[PDB]
């Protein structure tokens, strides 16, 4: 609660590793909305 | 892609024998009309010339390229096959 403007509070990112970003994306998938569909599996289909 | 040699009508004659010169191997001919080409503005002009000169002729109608529908935005279509996979 003290307005201590003398410390760097962004220290979490010093523990991230090789798969931090893609692990978060995996957890986030349960939240996303259903994706829209163009209608075909690919432009080549 | 230039199209400036497809503007005018031409009249040429049937191809006749060429053979190998015994001495040097050059292409010999006995056809006096082998290199003869005439240029006209219209088919009716070309035909009239052949008629008065007594030559039989087979006319071929001009081949004009068809108009195409070009769209640069179609290269990134959302649900169509016209989407390109590379630029």
């Amino acid at each position: 609660e003290p307005f201590d403007n003398t410390t760097y509070k962004n220290l979490q990112h010093h523990d991230y590793s090789t798969y931090t970003f893609l692990d978060l994306n995996l957890d986030l998938s349960k939240f996303r909305m259903p994706q829209p569909s163009s209608g075909r599996e690919s432009p080549r289909h | 892609s230039g199209v400036n040699n497809t503007k005018k009508w031409k009249m040429e004659f049937d191809t006749r024998e060429r053979w190998e010169n015994p001495l040097m191997g050059w292409a010999s001919t006995a056809d006096p009309l082998s290199n003869l080409v005439l240029t006209f503005s219209t088919k009716e002009d070309a035909v009239a010339f052949a008629e008065k000169n007594g030559w039989s002729y087979d006319v071929e109608e001009r081949k004009v390229p068809k108009p195409k529908s070009k769209s640069y935005g179609a290269n990134f279509s959302w649900n169509k096959r016209t989407r390109v996979s590379t630029k």
